[PDB]
């Protein structure tokens, strides 16, 4: 409860600096607050999806670690509809709110007019094929569903589990929850890479890929694994996590953070060594962009310092079995997957490292200060870790 | 190993000479100096497949 | 598909590479294309680089060059039943595609196609054994008692 | 439900599991005996095409220039992906604390190994100079030659051979201390020390078993990444081609979701008669069964999931080579295939969605064969149909197998059964430890409540 | 937890041996391997 | 010792070791046998039919 | 002379014995179980068991000499020129997965040699085998035998300590 | 034992130098 209020006074400060700053790069440059409102947007984006989807995962898989965050999960995953409302600037960013706002060019290239609309200036046919799908009606409209099934799955699951305290629940309402998570986890999976396809990939519309969104998944995952295990660092004198939590379940998150980050890896390894290997002029610009200029020097970093470094320090029982270590291994995989999306998204718009702006660290700690106070306050709303449960017998082992 | 390093064993011509030759001592100093004067090419040429095998 | 470009004499004269421009126009939008690769290649720059240049103005059919082909490099001769599954034995083929309206009194393109000689070959980064490489020259040493 | 049924001591665990093996050789049953009949029949099948394969050359098969792997590719992707789920119960439901592995095991690792065996030749039978298959090999030679190594049939070898090692590792570990059991109970002198040999006195132990479990835990934690790797390279021998419909970057998850699918499906149709004719129901009990098509259903979607992104990769690319990809494989002259895999890897399976459906065992029967056909479809219209059609179109022709390639796969069905046979013939099919492991952890889960 | 061999009087010399077994099998493959042509 | 005599650690320690080094005894074998100067005719005078003298 | 074993009925009987046994002070024993008991274990075998320290080291040299294979073998030995691959070590990716699995490899031979080789697994005979009822150890039994290597050992108070909980038979065993 | 070991190493070394001289025969 108390370090709690702590670390959601601590977000909300962050959130401020976040708005200050972002402010300022729309009184410079609206374009540039713009692109870094997308990047930051996306990495706000790792919490809240990745709560939800893991808060399924753990309703699906019934363990001692899923009970032991299931309310965080759920406040993780009750930030949604007010992720909806963060979105709705980039909304007013690539429709007809343009020619306002001193964008110069809408923020992606298929709401852009002339690069879309048949016998214009442009007419870039890569971009005016897929013109259907990618359209500011089609692709708000698509998103606005993804949004309405996230907060249907996310609300309905926090109201059942709410419900879960009075009871009717060694029997019912898990079976509820359990047979609408099922369903939700595949319409989560499809949803959220099709989401991470119309944010992040549609920005370069001339380049595709299948294992975009699972990249995004593991993204998400890991960044939520390691957020989980960065805040049951702060709430370990609840009195509660004393009561009913041991180290088992911190050792079971910390080795699904090591699963997460390998599987990440494994992921990015995939994608790279495809594209790298066969090596055809339509995928291979988007690894040309990101070792050029500057940015191989953060590719190789990504490599050295979220990979190998997060691998090799948590093949360890110390560092999974106690906490605080394992927090501080937590802090420096969600800095790393800051450096990641970063790597992921500024090639697609900055073209050099050096041009990264200060808005560029402005949007993703602003806009995760805002999930950050969102999500503390969801936590306090409620009773943490739900005493009354059928699967809480796990915890006792 | 001759297409690696074929300064070991060339010598200053007299090929068909009867086998009463003896390599010198500086066969490093001969044999770079005749590989360079007889043209013979880097091994990264005389190693390729197509230069025995066909 | 871009298998073969047709051109005009006049609008050639006029504009050497408008064959090009005009294919990359509908494919791209841009009048050039960008061919981004990942993979270096070797330079091959004070070498002899052996390549082959073929006009399709020129080629008419005659098939002579399939011929020599087979008895310079003793290129077997299947049966009937091994072409009816689809294993003919010849270095190089000749393409003929009926491309043109109306499909019924149609433009025929014969195109020869022996190996590209590929510098980023796709065909040498697969094969375990390494029997395909290139050499200094360029060129695909395709070494049978590798394979 | 209970993943152990009750009334069972470790007296009994002993005695239903351990007297399947060592009963006397003359004593074994008729139905073990027509089958073993049928598996040798067939492994003469599978002499009689290795022998036309090795004297002819792989011509025999029905590949031609532009399908240079034909069925025998698509054969062994099958074979390979099949040993994934094996693999799955063996180290990663050990890794994850899965109460359900502990009957399972023993039978997923060692249809694994045999799947693994079935797969592996394969890649030698394929070449057509099958005896310089050691050339894929980094070895020793006068010609100071090596593997290209960054092939991905040169990383197939390191990792088929790692992947069939380890899962021989794993399976003698998990076997030792049930040698050590059926060691004890033989009854016959000299098969005493057969399986004496075979225990190493392994003298059941604390310090003893500190290790085991350590070790267990251990290689399941490295046998786990490796699964997934060594069947994402099996993806990788298409996903790092040239080829449109192979060049595709969701391939190795998907094909791991594949493989996993593939191997649920098959450890269904091979558990099934294991549970009913020999009299394991209260070793693996229905919630077994529905817990294995709960997962078989998430790798179902998973998959299903990938034919989307296939979908989507060549609907969304302005490219004419991806959009003719999906033209052909819809309206293609191989594009009933296609249409089979849509019916059978993806309508079949939200069947698997409800429970009564799931527990039902006829249905769940049926389904999990739709699965196995349905996903060798899916590697035929991964393979074949993108070699059928290709960038040139003088470069296009169909390919049509022979009676060489079905006769190469009734023949691997009979390996594989033939293995199996002598499988639950000598050695036990239940993890007979593990299980009186599961009893004492029953039992304290009924104490503690 | 310590080996059951750890205080035996054969660890040093069979230990010693494995060793003894490398220095000579491995050593004997590069003989052959590479100086035996 | 219920099964096995007393020397069954010393033959299955001694079997163990054994069979590692008929392992590395039998790729020594072939080796040898693929380097040998019978397999290649290597230093052995073969036998023209006139005999010739160099 | 080697010992004295204990035969004990159920699993929890042997875990309340092996509570009572050895705070009188009789350290170095070893019990026996057809299952891991993970309480016999948790006691008295309490302590770190010795492969993962084998597995992490053969693990790093099976992966690190994969990847000196991998650049021996094809960029340094005979480099040879395929597909326009670099030949330097930007060629990093397809050298990843044979590395990966070579650590594997080695790693899994460790593990399984290492916890056979650390037991002192490949022993036919030990001399606890003698007792008349141990063929019954990994067929329902819990045994808890204790060693003459302990420093408080003497047969006729060991076995009048191991009678003293009620067993159904001590025993002492032979060499 | 290892008196055995060396006794079995010493008899592979002089079969496989042996074997090492046969090669050269
Ligand atoms: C990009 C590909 C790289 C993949 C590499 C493999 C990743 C998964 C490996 C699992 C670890 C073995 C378990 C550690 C252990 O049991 O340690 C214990 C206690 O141990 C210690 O205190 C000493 C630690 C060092 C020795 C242990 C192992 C280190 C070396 C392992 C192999 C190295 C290889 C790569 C050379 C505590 O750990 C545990 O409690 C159990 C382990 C949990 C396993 C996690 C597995 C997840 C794998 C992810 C899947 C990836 C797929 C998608 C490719
Ligand atoms: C080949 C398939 C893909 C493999 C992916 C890796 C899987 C993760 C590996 C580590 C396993 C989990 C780590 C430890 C853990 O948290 O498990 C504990 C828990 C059960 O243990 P209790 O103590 O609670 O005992 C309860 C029973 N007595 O395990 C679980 O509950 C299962 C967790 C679900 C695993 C989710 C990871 C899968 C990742 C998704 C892969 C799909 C691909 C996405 C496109
Ligand atoms: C940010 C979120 C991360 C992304 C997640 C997206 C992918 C989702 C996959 C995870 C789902 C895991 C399987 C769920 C289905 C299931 O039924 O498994 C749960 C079962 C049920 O357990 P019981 O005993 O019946 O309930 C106990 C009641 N007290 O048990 C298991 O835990 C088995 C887990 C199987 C894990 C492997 C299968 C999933 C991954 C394979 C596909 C990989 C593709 C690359
Ligand atoms: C050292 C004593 C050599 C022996 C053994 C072999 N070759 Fe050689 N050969 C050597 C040199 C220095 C050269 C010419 C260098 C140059 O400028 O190229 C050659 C020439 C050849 C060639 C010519 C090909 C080419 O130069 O591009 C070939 C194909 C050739 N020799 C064949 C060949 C074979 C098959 C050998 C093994 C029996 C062989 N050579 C041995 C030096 C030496
Ligand atoms: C002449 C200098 C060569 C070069 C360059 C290459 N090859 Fe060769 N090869 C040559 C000789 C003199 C030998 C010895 C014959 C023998 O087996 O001892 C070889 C051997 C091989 C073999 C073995 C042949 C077989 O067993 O059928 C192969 C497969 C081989 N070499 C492959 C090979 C490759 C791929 C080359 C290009 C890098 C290559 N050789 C070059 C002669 C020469
Ligand atoms: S390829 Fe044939 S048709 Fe063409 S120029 Fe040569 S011989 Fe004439
Ligand atoms: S790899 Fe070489 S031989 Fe093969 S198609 Fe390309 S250019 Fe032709």
């Amino acid at each position: 409860i108390p370090q709690l209020g702590q670390v959601q006074m601590l977000g909300l400060a962050a959130a401020v600096i976040g708005i200050g700053v972002l402010a300022a790069g729309y009184f410079l440059s609206p374009t540039s607050f713009f692109e870094s409102y997308i990047y930051g947007y996306y990495v706000a984006m790792t919490i809240p999806l990745g709560c939800l989807g893991f808060l399924m995962v753990q309703h699906l898989t019934g363990g001692a670690w899923g009970v032991t965050v299931r309310r965080m999960l759920e406040a993780g995953a009750a930030t949604l509809p007010i992720m909806g409302l963060l979105f709705i600037p980039i909304a007013l960013g690539y429709f007809d709110t343009y020619k306002a706002l001193g964008l110069e060019h809408p923020l992606y290239e298929w709401a852009n007019p002339e690069v879309v609309t048949p016998g214009g200036a442009e007419f870039d046919p890569i971009i005016a094929h897929k013109v259907p799908w990618l359209s500011p009606l089609w692709v708000t409209a698509r998103i606005a569903i993804f949004f309405i099934i996230w907060s249907a799955l996310a609300l309905t699951l926090r109201a059942w589990s709410r419900q879960q305290d009075a009871g009717g629940d060694a029997k019912k309402l898990a079976t509820r929850m359990r047979r609408l998570s099922g369903i939700g986890v595949a319409l989560f999976v499809i949803t959220v890479t099709f989401f991470s396809f119309d944010v992040a990939m549609s920005l370069d519309p001339h380049w595709f890929s299948t294992i975009y969104g699972a990249h995004y998944m593991a993204n998400a995952g890991l960044m939520t694994l390691a957020f989980l295990a960065l805040m049951m660092s702060r709430v370990r004198d609840a009195a509660l996590f004393r009561e009913y939590v041991s180290v088992k379940p911190i050792h079971d998150i910390g080795k699904l953070i090591f699963a997460f980050t390998v599987l990440w890896t494994y992921m990015s390894y995939g994608q790279l060594v495809i594209i790298w290997s066969g090596d055809v002029a339509e995928f291979t610009p988007w690894y040309v962009h990101r070792t050029q200029h500057g940015w191989v020097f953060v590719a190789l970093a990504l490599m050295l310092f979220a990979f190998a470094l997060p691998f090799f320090v948590l093949l360890f029982r110390g560092t999974k079995r106690n906490l605080n270590t394992l927090a501080t291994i937590a802090g420096w995989i969600v800095v790393m997957r800051f450096v990641d999306m970063a790597w992921i998204i500024l090639p697609e718009f900055r073209e050099h490292l050096w041009d990264i702006a200060i808005t560029d660290v402005a949007a993703p700690i602003g806009l995760i200060g805002l999930v950050i106070a969102l999500f503390a306050a969801n936590v306090q709303q409620a009773p943490l870790l739900p005493l009354r449960d059928p699967n809480m017998e796990q915890l006792q082992n | 190993n001759c297409h690696r390093n074929p300064e070991l064993y060339v010598r200053p011509r007299e090929e068909v000479y009867n086998m009463d030759y003896v390599p010198p001592s500086n066969q490093l100093e001969i044999g770079r100096q005749l590989v360079a004067e007889y043209g013979i090419m880097p091994p990264d040429q005389l190693t390729n497949c197509y230069v025995c095998h066909r | 598909r871009d298998i073969y470009r047709v051109g005009e004499f006049k609008k050639f004269k006029e504009d050497p590479k408008y064959i090009a421009k005009e294919v990359y126009q509908e494919e791209y939008g841009r009048e050039t294309p960008n061919y981004q690769s990942l993979q270096p290649g070797d330079d091959y720059t004070g070498r002899n680089a052996w390549g082959m240049t073929i006009n399709l103005n020129a080629c008419i059919g005659c098939n002579a060059c399939v011929v020599a082909c087979q008895a310079e490099n003793n290129i077997a001769v299947v049966g009937k039943d091994q072409v009816s599954r689809g294993r003919e034995m010849h270095w190089i083929r000749i393409d003929r595609y009926f491309a043109g309206e109306d499909l019924d009194n149609p433009s025929i393109y014969m195109m020869p196609v022996n190996c590209m000689q590929c510098e980023k070959a796709p065909c040498e980064v697969v094969c375990p054994v390494a029997a395909t490489v290139h050499d200094y020259e360029g060129l695909n040493n395709m070494v049978y008692n590798r394979c | 439900e209970a993943y152990l049924l009750p009334g069972e001591t470790y007296t009994s665990i002993s005695a239903k599991i351990g007297d399947v093996p060592l009963t006397p050789p003359l004593k074994t049953p008729k139905g073990w005996l027509a089958g073993f009949s049928v598996a040798f029949f067939m492994l003469m099948i599978f002499f009689v095409s290795v022998t036309w394969l090795f004297i002819r050359g792989v011509g025999i098969w029905g590949i031609n220039i532009p399908v240079g792997w034909g069925m025998d590719i698509i054969n062994f992707v099958w074979w390979i992906g099949i040993g994934h789920a094996g693999t799955l119960i063996s180290a990663i439901l050990l890794l994850l604390n899965q109460g359900w592995r502990n009957s399972i095991n023993r039978f997923a690792e060692a249809m694994t190994l045999f799947a693994v065996a079935c797969a592996g030749l394969y890649p030698i039978l394929h070449l057509g100079r099958p005896w310089l298959f050691y050339w894929l090999i980094p070895y020793p030679n006068t010609h100071g030659m090596w593997p290209q190594f960054r092939s991905a049939l040169a990383w197939d070898v390191f990792a088929i051979s790692t992947y069939a090692t380890v899962s021989l590792v794993f399976w003698l570990v998990g076997l030792i201390p049930d040698f050590a059991t059926l060691r004890d109970r033989a009854k016959n002198i000299w098969v005493k020390r057969l399986y004496g040999i075979a225990a190493l006195g392994w003298r059941g132990s604390a310090r003893h078993w500190h290790r085991y479990e350590m070790a267990s835990i251990l290689l399941a934690g490295l046998s786990t990444p490796l699964v997934v790797s060594v069947h994402s390279i099996i993806s990788l021998d298409f996903a790092i081609s040239q080829v449109p419909g192979w060049q595709v970057t969701v391939f190795p998850p998907y094909f791991v979701a594949g493989a996993v699918f593939a191997g649920f499906a098959m450890v269904l149709l091979l558990m099934i008669p294991v549970r009913t004719f020999y009299g394991f129901e209260n070793y693996i009990t229905l919630h077994h069964l529905d817990v294995m098509a709960k997962v078989m259903l998430t790798t179902g979607m998973i998959v299903v999931y990938g034919y989307f992104m296939e979908v989507f990769a060549s609907l969304y690319s302005g490219n004419e080579f991806e959009e003719y990809l999906l033209y052909n494989r819809l309206f293609g002259p191989s594009s009933w295939a296609y249409w089979g895999l849509l019916f059978c890897n993806a309508v079949a399976i939200q069947p698997l969605w409800f429970k009564k459906v799931r527990q039902n065992i006829p249905a769940l029967l049926i389904i999990s064969l739709i699965v196995s056909v349905g996903m060798w479809l899916e590697r035929y219209v991964i393979i074949v149909i993108s070699l059928e059609r290709d960038f040139l179109p003088s470069s296009w022709d169909i390919y049509i197998p022979t009676i060489w390639d079905w006769s190469l796969y009734i023949g691997t069905f009979g390996l594989f059964f033939t293995l199996l046979f002598l499988f639950i013939r000598v050695l036990p099919m239940i993890n007979i430890f593990e299980m009186r492991l599961f009893l004492y952890q029953e039992t304290e889960k009924a104490k503690q409540r | 937890m310590q080996p059951e061999w750890s205080g035996d009087p054969e660890v040093k010399p069979v230990f010693l041996a494995v060793t003894l077994t490398g220095m000579v099998a491995f050593l004997l493959m590069v003989w052959l391997f590479a100086f035996y042509w | 010792a219920q099964i096995f005599p007393r020397n069954a650690n010393l033959l299955s320690r001694l079997s163990i070791f054994a069979l590692v080094l008929l392992v590395v005894e039998g790729i020594l074998i072939l080796g040898v046998y693929f380097r040998s100067n019978y397999f290649r005719q290597v230093n052995v005078a073969i036998e023209q039919p006139v005999a010739f003298s160099h | 002379v080697y010992g004295v074993m204990a035969e004990f009925p159920t699993p929890e009987a042997l875990i309340e014995a092996t509570r009572k046994a050895k705070a009188a002070g009789y350290t170095k024993m070893d019990a026996f179980s057809p299952f891991p008991i993970e309480e016999v274990i948790e006691e008295i075998a309490h302590g770190d068991t010795g492969v993962p320290r084998l597995v992490l080291l053969f693990g790093l040299i099976g992966a690190a000499s994969g990847f000196i294979l991998q650049y021996i073998g094809n960029l340094v030995d005979y480099p040879l020129n395929v597909g326009g691959r670099p030949l330097d070590i930007t060629n990093w990716p397809a050298m990843i997965p044979i590395t990966f699995e070579s650590g594997i490899l080695l790693a899994s031979f460790a593990a399984a040699i290492g916890m056979i080789v650390l037991n002192g697994l490949p022993s036919p005979y030990h001399p606890v085998f003698n007792v008349p009822r141990f063929q019954y150890a990994s067929q329902d039994a819990f045994f808890l035998c204790i060693e003459a290597t302990d420093p408080l050992f003497d047969r006729s108070r060991t076995s009048q300590f191991l009678r003293s909980l009620n067993p159904m038979q001590v025993s002492e065993v032979a060499y | 034992l290892s008196r055995l070991m060396i006794a079995g190493l010493m008899v592979f070394l002089v079969l496989s130098l042996v074997v090492l001289l046969a090669g050269r025969l």
